[PDB]
């Protein structure tokens, strides 16, 4: 499903050894976090400069040539709850992102929640485990449009 | 001789008072100009 979805858009970031976080083209924005550490793959959005946000925790650019494939529409049009993701299914209960036990770890703090029809929503960052099941604090667009954060009590990045 | 002593206060002169401290006061209102949009910068981050 959304792991053929997101493939070759989802490019990820190395930590000179190995796979530290994931990095999105969303409407032309080469979106990383800025947490995630190392160097970015491939060569022709590894060379571009990117201005720091700090704010959000994510970076951000251009493409010069790849916005014909560069198609990842973002969408705040979201109901609550069934949503796709790269491991598994991602809910939206009570106005906020849950998964289930376990899963997550380093190397995955960069990668973007799917929608039903192949539209991101949201772009992970970090995740605590209290409550009833473990929420997710994540950078995602409010009602109004404008970007937002949601992040939980003591949510260090996985 | 002198029948009084030269003081700082007093022998710089009025427009002089007047041009240094209005450059001191534009510099000071850029200060607080900077001071001000960093509180609605807070405002923002605190919205957000």
């Amino acid at each position: 499903m959304c792991m053929k979805l997101e493939s070759d858009k989802t490019f990820p970031i190395m930590l000179n050894g190995q796979v530290n976080g994931y990095a999105c083209v969303v409407g032309g924005r080469l979106m990383k976090p800025l947490h995630v550490e190392g160097k970015i793959d491939n060569e022709q959005l590894a060379a571009v400069k990117l201005k720091k946000a700090s704010m959000y925790d994510l970076e951000y650019g251009d493409v010069p040539q790849n916005m014909k494939s560069d198609t990842l529409q973002y969408t705040s049009d979201k109901p609550p709850g069934f949503y796709n993701w790269h491991h598994g299914a991602v809910q939206y209960e009570n106005g906020r992102f849950t998964v289930p036990r376990g899963v997550g770890g380093k190397g995955d703090s960069g990668r973007p929640i799917l929608d039903n029809r192949g539209r991101v929503v949201a772009i992970v960052l970090g995740g605590a485990n209290e409550g009833t099941r473990t929420a997710l604090s994540v950078v995602t667009w409010n009602q109004k449009g404008v970007t937002i954060k949601d992040t939980p009590e003591g949510s260090e990045p996985w | 001789p002198h029948k009084v002593d030269q003081e700082f206060q007093a022998a710089v002169s009025k427009t002089s008072w007047n041009w240094l401290l209005a450059l001191f006061g534009g510099a000071s209102s850029l200060i607080v100009v900077g001071l001000i949009v960093l509180v609605c910068s807070s405002m923002l981050i605190n919205t957000r």
